[PDB]
This record gives C-alpha cells, structure tokens and sequence, in this order.
RNA sequence: AGCAGAGUGGCGCAGCGGAAGCGUGCUGGGCCCAUAACCCAGAGGUCGAUGGAUCGAAACCAUCCUCUGCUACCA
RNA sequence: CUUUAAAUCCUUUAACGAGGAUCCAUUGGAGGGCAAGUCUGGUGCCAGCAGCCGCGGUAAUUCCAGCUCCAAUAGCGUAUA
C-alpha cells in the first residue's frame, strides 16, 4: 500500500477552495510566495493549481507549505499557511495583478485520472465535503 | 429489448410447447421391412415429377 | 415521433471524436469513457455527427465497449433534457441539421 | 513598485495630410446530378479614449485605459 | 448340473418371466455440395446458424421450438497426426 502510494502519488490531484488574504503578498513570480487561507479541501504538496476566473489559466505547482515558519506538508480547511508556487517551465510565467488579483479565488487543477485515483484507490482518505467539492468543480472544470 | 449485448434471448423469450404422446417407433429388421415396402411395394405409376417422402403440399 | 427512455443497464452518450473503421468513442454520463459501435441499422441509413446525444447499450460483464441504439434529434433533445432524464449541466450545443 | 511592444471589419495585417483598405471568415443567388473550385452581390469599421499642435487627423504631441513581453525583491 | 486350485464366465436344465409386449434406440441433419418439408408459431443483420458458398433488415425452405421425413444403427458426432 505504501509503495503503490508512492508511484500513484504523482497524479492524486486534492481537492481544495482556497481563498487569498489581501496584502499578504511575499512575492509575484518564480517563485510565488503567498500567506493564503484555506476555505475548504486539503492542500498536498506538487498540486497543480489555477485561476477559474480568468478562463482557466494556470500558474503552476506548488512547492513548499509553511504555517509560522514551519514546513508543513498538509494544509487543512480553517488554516492560515504561506504557499510556494514554481510556475510550470516551458510557458509563459505569471504575474500577481495582471494575469490574477487578490480579489480571486484559486482552486486546484484536478484531472480526470486523478478522479480516477481518488474514486478507485483514495475513497478512504476524501471526505463527503471533499467528494462534494469533486463533483462542484468537475461542473466548474466542464468534465463530463 | 433490454439491450443488444443480451445473451440467449432468443432462446428465452420463445413459447414453450410440449412434447407429443406418440406410439413407439419399431427400431431393427422391421423398420427396414417398412421401408421396403412403403419404397419398392406401394409404388404407383406416375407421370412428370414424382414428389418426396416430406412432400406437404 | 416517439420519445424512448433508459432501461436498466440502458444509459445515454455524447460523441467526443468521430472514429473509422465503423466505430466511435462517446462520452457517457458517468465519467467513464467507452467505445461505442455504430448498429447494422445505422451503418447506411442515418449518420451521427460529432457531440449528439445518443442511446447507448452496455455489457453486463465488461465496460470497454459500447454499443450505439438510436439518435435524438435537437427538439426531442431539448424536450428530454427538460423532463429531467439528462443533466442540466450537459451541454447539447444545439446539434441540428443545417440548409 | 516600475519599464518596453501593440490596440484598424469576427481573426491577422498594410497604413500617413488632402485616401475605411488587404488576406481569411459569414449570408443570398447562379453554375453541377451534388460538393469543392469559379462567377455575381451584400452585411459587419467609436481607426482604444481625451485634449492640443493645425485650413485640413486613424497619422505630430501629452495623459489615461486594455493585452502581451521584462527588473528578482521576501515564509 | 457343468467349469476351475476354489469360484466366477459360457453351455445344459428345473420353477416363475410381455400387447400400448412402459421389457419405451440413440447420434447427427433436412438451400447446394450431400440422402431428406418452399409445414406451423417466436425474434427481427439482435440472438444465433454456417468445414465452403452463404442465411438473419418485423411474410427466415438455413435461427429458436412442435409435427413429419432422411443417413448409419448399439452406435453416432467433434478436435488433432
């Protein structure tokens, strides 16, 4: 179970709605290092991660998670944390207040096999709220 | 219909109808007698086309 | 004329690209991705084109291949679609014979 | 926190004083048994905006707005 | 009774031992090759048949059942050398 988790981790995309603090910005760009609030899901490290509100553009995978200078690899619904994003190479990189603001609110790119693997193998560890998540942003993400 | 993947339908939704209470058919010598006779002793002559033992016109 | 509903193992399907050799891939209403055939009826008769809504019969002892019933035309689409038996999130994208 | 490039028909683009255009796309008709090619017509324009330099602005200037590329400056 | 090391098997022989002589003969096939229904119901290119040609599209001489018939007969069908 342990080493199945190991290769299948990779793809496991977690659900989450995660909101950002106004003026709580560190940095804009490669890295983008940013004290966000988590209004609902679960954040795990290497998410890929996007902007809904600008037609679905993407600003890359996280890296580190810090709560107070602490890295901490899993960030829980009501947690105030500090998020690491590196934008994915071979694209353009994005800047904070002209592709995104602060008013936005930034969700994580799940996919279809990461459904998959989350319905197949991972229906111990999501919750019904997490599931309800799934099934809010797959009407969000246009996935039949 | 159901679906088309539907495995031994046919077979499933055809009527029943049962058997026939029928005399013993004699099996060995006699049924070669009967043969012979109903072949080459109860013949008539004919003429054009002479039609088959299953003929059911 | 008639508007004919699901069954049970009777689902309904979306084409996502249209495939050669007689044969397609139709997005079902489950999340799950199956292998549609076109029926002995429809191979000449009547065409499908890309994103339509069709009925789709299943295997009960695999789900790889499909097989494609009947077409919805647009106004029997719609009408079906505001009974209830599809989604309201499923887009038809007004498929529908052009002049 | 700020700089550079661009803003013209749905899309890309020429473009400067005596001038709303090009390729493609859309609609109607013809030609053909039918489609494409071809032929005849039409629709779709705040030339991003404001103000000035001017007899004469889409153009010369100043400012603002929007998109795309850049200084690396954080848990 | 006989056989045989002793039995069993066969032969002989008492007594019982059949009428719808229920003491009940199966295996394949009926379009052609290849002997034998253009019979009756059900499905409608689905289910299936088919060594090869081919048969099924809501009047199937080929599918699934009933009756009749045909080939060999205590035997018949299938797969491989």
């Amino acid at each position: 179970k342990k080493q199945k988790q190991e290769e299948f981790k990779h793809i496991a995309v977690f659900p989450c709605k995660m909101k950002i603090l106004p003026q709580y910005i560190f940095n804009s760009r490669d890295p983008i290092v940013m004290g966000v609030t988590v209004e609902a899901g679960q954040v795990k490290q290497g998410t890929p991660m996007c902007v809904p509100s600008k037609n679905f553009v993407d600003i890359g995978i996280v890296t580190s998670i810090e709560v107070n200078h602490k890295q901490v690899d899993v960030a829980k619904k009501g947690q105030e944390v500090c998020v690491k994003i590196e934008p994915i190479p071979g694209e353009s990189p994005k800047m904070f207040g002209r592709h995104f603001e602060a008013t936005d609110i930034l969700v994580s790119k799940i996919s279809r096999q990461s459904i998959d693997a989350l319905k197949d193998w991972f229906r111990d560890e999501m919750q019904k709220s997490d599931w309800q998540l799934i099934v809010e942003l797959k009407k969000v993400f246009e996935i039949i | 219909h159901g679906s088309l993947a539907r495995v031994g339908k046919v077979r499933g939704q055809t009527l029943k109808v049962a058997k026939q209470e029928k005399k013993k058919k004699r099996t060995g010598r006699a049924k070669r007698r009967m043969q012979y006779n109903r072949r080459f002793v109860n013949v008539v002559p004919t003429f054009g086309k002479k039609k088959g033992p299953n003929a059911n016109s | 004329r008639e508007l004919v509903f699901k069954e049970d193992g009777q689902e309904y399907a979306q084409v996502i690209k249209m495939l050669g050799n007689g044969r397609l891939e139709a997005m079902c209403f489950d999340g799950v991705k199956r292998l549609c055939h076109i029926r002995g009826k429809l191979r000449k008769k009547v065409w499908i084109n890309t994103s339509d809504i069709i009925l789709v019969g299943l295997r009960d002892y695999q789900d790889n291949k499909a097989d494609v019933i009947l077409k919805y035309n647009a106004d029997e689409a719609r009408s079906l679609k505001a009974y209830g038996e599809l989604p309201e999130h499923a887009k038809i994208n007004e498929t529908d014979t052009f002049g």
